[PDB]
This record gives structure tokens, sequence and C-alpha cells, in this order.
């Protein structure tokens, strides 16, 4: 219950708290493709 | 800048959903803010219906917000991001034909509102113009965004560009000696090896959602930024994507403002890089921008000398996550032809 393993596809939301803006949005399906 | 926040987030998730639905099973990464600010800036040169339609495609409700509210909103947003363990820089530029006579009001507006830098170039020299634009973007993104403009038609008289560069330290960094290769399960059949970072001594803001098949971790950066890492249960990515809205982000954010969800955590997070590359002229007609990319677009606020039309528009973005923090960069171009 007190563990998270990001070892499968996940979403990423980078958020400016001063402006309430989504700066970047994405999904990691395969992290070994640059 | 809070008046424009709802529209910008709406556009962000609309764009995401279209990419995720059209190209499933693929890494996605973009800056919605860069796209929004580029197109809002462009709209200063649009007239009549075309102007309103760009802002509408960006999610702006023009019965609730004036056009002034949108541009001054962006001006304040961008100023705030550019202010002094967090580097954020956002900038704009116009690459202008040496030949053409540009309307001073348009040029003036882009400088006043978007801090645009004006450069002159010879569009007869396609190869040299591509290098000039791409080098500027590369420099401004500290090497991350390379070859933004991958094509440039011969009859182009202006290219609009913007960029965002973000480099931020974790409030709670990882100890790099604990990073080891681990399995990452891409799908049922496919497993890759990734450097997996580990921290287990810190409290973190996280939840296991009782209503959706996912957990949500919010990691703070030093400075006024955070990141939500949303982890769908095995095989449940599409179900989360179906509900990934501004309202859902604000639900998760609000849940994670209660210290009930600040608990000790064993966190395994990969050290990794991904990128995204998009042809906006091919995508944006499906998000409200049919007018802008049609023969009917009224861009007569840019010059009265020629009848102008949209040409190519590109977006590229990169993400780099490691033990110290995150680096993310993006840029958007928009070319105008006659
Ligand atoms: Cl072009
Ligand atoms: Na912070």
């Amino acid at each position: 219950r007190h563990i998270l393993r990001f070892n499968r596809p996940f979403l990423v939301v980078i958020f400016s708290t001063s402006t309430q803006s989504v700066l970047f949005l994405g999904k990691v399906v395969d992290p070994t493709k640059p | 800048s809070l008046k424009i926040a709802p529209a910008n987030a709406d556009f962000a998730f609309r764009f995401y959903y279209l990419i995720a639905s059209e190209t499933p099973g693929k890494n996605i990464f973009f800056s919605p803010l860069s796209i929004s600010a580029a197109y809002a800036m462009l709209s200063l040169g649009a007239c009549s219906h075309s102007r309103s339609q760009i802002l509408e495609g960006l999610g702006f409700n023009l019965t609730e917000l004036s056009e002034s509210d949108v541009h001054r909103g962006f001006q304040h947003l961008l100023h705030t991001l550019n202010l002094p363990g967090l580097e954020t820089r956002v900038g704009s530029a116009l690459f202008l034909s040496h030949n053409l006579k540009f309307l001073a009001k348009f040029l003036n507006d882009t400088m006043a509102v978007y801090e645009a830098k004006l450069f002159h170039t010879n569009f007869y020299d396609t190869v040299g113009t591509i290098q000039l634009i791409n080098d500027h973007v590369k420099k401004e993104t500290r090497g991350k965004i390379v070859d933004l403009v991958s094509e440039l038609k011969k009859d182009v008289l202006m290219v609009l560009v913007n960029y965002i560069y973000f480099k931020a330290l974790w409030e709670k960094p990882f100890i790099s000696s604990r990073t080891t290769p681990k399995d990452f399960y891409v799908d049922e059949n496919t497993t890759v090896r990734v450097p997996m970072m580990l921290q287990d001594q810190e409290h973190h803001w996280y939840l296991h959602d009782r209503y959706l098949p996912c957990s949500v971790l919010r990691m703070d950066y030093k400075g006024d930024a955070t990141v939500f890492f949303i982890l769908p249960n095995q095989g449940k990515m599409r179900e989360i994507e179906e509900v990934l809205t501004p309202e859902m982000l604000m639900r998760w954010n609000n849940l994670l403002r209660k210290r009930n969800f600040y608990k000790k955590l064993e966190l395994h997070l990969p050290k990794f890089s991904i990128s995204g590359s998009y042809v906006l002229d091919q995508i944006l007609p499906r998000l409200g921008f049919t007018d802008l990319f049609s023969k009917w677009a009224d861009l007569s606020g840019i010059t009265k000398q020629q009848k102008l039309e949209a040409s190519k528009s590109f977006h590229k973005a990169t993400l780099d996550v490691d033990e110290a923090g995150t680096e993310a960069a993006a840029a958007t171009s928009f070319a105008i032809k006659f």
C-alpha cells in the first residue's frame, strides 16, 4: 500500500502552480525510445 | 493570468486525447502552453472570423472573455514564468522576409504582448533560413530541440516561433547510487530494461484512486512547479485517458492537498528520456482550426501587400527525468506563405 512502481506505462503532467498552467503533458509507453 | 487558465488546460487535454486516440501505444510528449501561446500570438495578425476562430479552437469563450483579456493574460503568464532550483524560459520570435512590408501594429503587438524578437531572413535561401531558425530554437532550448522546422516551402514570407525551456530540481531527489536496471513492462509481450531510481525514506503526496484504476503521485520541484505521475493499473491506460480532463486533474490536485495523503513511500521511478514530434497543420484542423488551415483564412493583419495563407506548423518536445530533477523543452513553429 505504501509503494509505487513506475514499471508500466504512465502519464506525466508538469504544472506551473504560480500560473495554473499545464507546461507539458505526455505518456511514457516505452522509456527506451528517446 | 488566471482568466486564461481554464481555456489553456482545456486545449491541453483535447490535444492529448486526439494524439492518444489516433496513435495509441506510442510515447507522447508536448507543451500545450507553447502551442497555445504561439497560436494566440499568430491571432494578432488574423482578422475578422479567423481571429475569433483561432481563439475558440484554443478553448477561449469569447462571450466570457474579451480578446484583450486573452492577450494580456498571456502577457502576464509569460512574464511570471520568466521571473527569477527552477529555470523556466519562454520566448517568441518572428523571422520576417527582407522584402515584405509588415504592418507595424502586428509587429508592435507581438513585441508588447509576447516579448517577440524580430529577425530578418532571405526566404529565397531555404537552406540558410532553416538553419537560422533551427539554430535559434536549439540555442534557446539548451540543445534539446533540434530541427524544429523540418520543411520550408519556397513562397514563405514569415515564420513564427516560440519555445519553452524548463529545468527544475526535485524537492525530494533520488540517491543515484541506488539506481539500478529493472524491467519495464511495455505491454503483455514486451519488456525493456531501464535504469530505475529508488527512494524510500521520504514522505510523498500520493493516492490510490478508489474510483479509477490508477494511482497518482505528485512530486514537487524547487520553485513553483509540480509534476503528476499517473500510474494506471496494468492494461488500464486507455480507461484513464478517457477521463483525463482539466476537471480530473483538479480533482486529483485537491485530494492531494489533504495531509491524509502525505505518507512515507517506496518509490521506483525510471531515469529516462522521451520526445514528441508533431505536424500541427495536419492535426489542428481536427481541434477547431479548419479555418486557419483553409483557403479562407484571413491573415490580412500581417501585411496588406500580399494575400497570406498558412503553410507548415511543427511542434517538438523532449522530457529528461533523472535523480536530481526534470528537464523539459519544446518549441512550436508556424510558417506563412503567399
Ligand atoms: Cl512551410
Ligand atoms: Na516547489
